[PDB]
């Protein structure tokens, strides 16, 4: 299943950067390099922004996505799952 | 010579809100 282990991966990975970035220590480094105000902290707030909202999005598809002749009414599933995302 | 499903489906679907 690519697909669904794909978008379960995202989402772990990139809550897991996302409080890698936000936490204490990053924090201070954030402030102390804002000390000197140049360039680069306009470029980490942008991938910030990157990181962000992929991140909940992610997780809202995450919460979302959770002998054959005996199991076609599966398929009928497969077509709510359809209808109801 | 299958209604109760559909309506669980529902359930579990608004359970996901």
């Amino acid at each position: 299943l690519t697909e669904l282990n794909f978008w379960s991966e995202r989402a772990a990975n990139l809550n897991s950067i996302h409080e890698q970035l936000t936490s204490e220590k990053t924090q201070k480094v954030v402030k102390v390099l804002e000390l000197a105000k140049s360039t680069y902290y306009p470029a980490f707030q942008r991938l910030f922004r990157e990181v962000e909202a992929a991140q909940q999005e992610a997780n809202d598809n995450v919460k979302f996505l959770k002998l054959v002749d005996l199991f076609k009414p599966i398929m009928h599933t497969l077509m709510l799952i359809w209808k109801h995302s | 010579k299958t209604e109760e499903q559909l309506k669980a489906l529902e359930d579990e679907f608004f359970k996901t809100t």
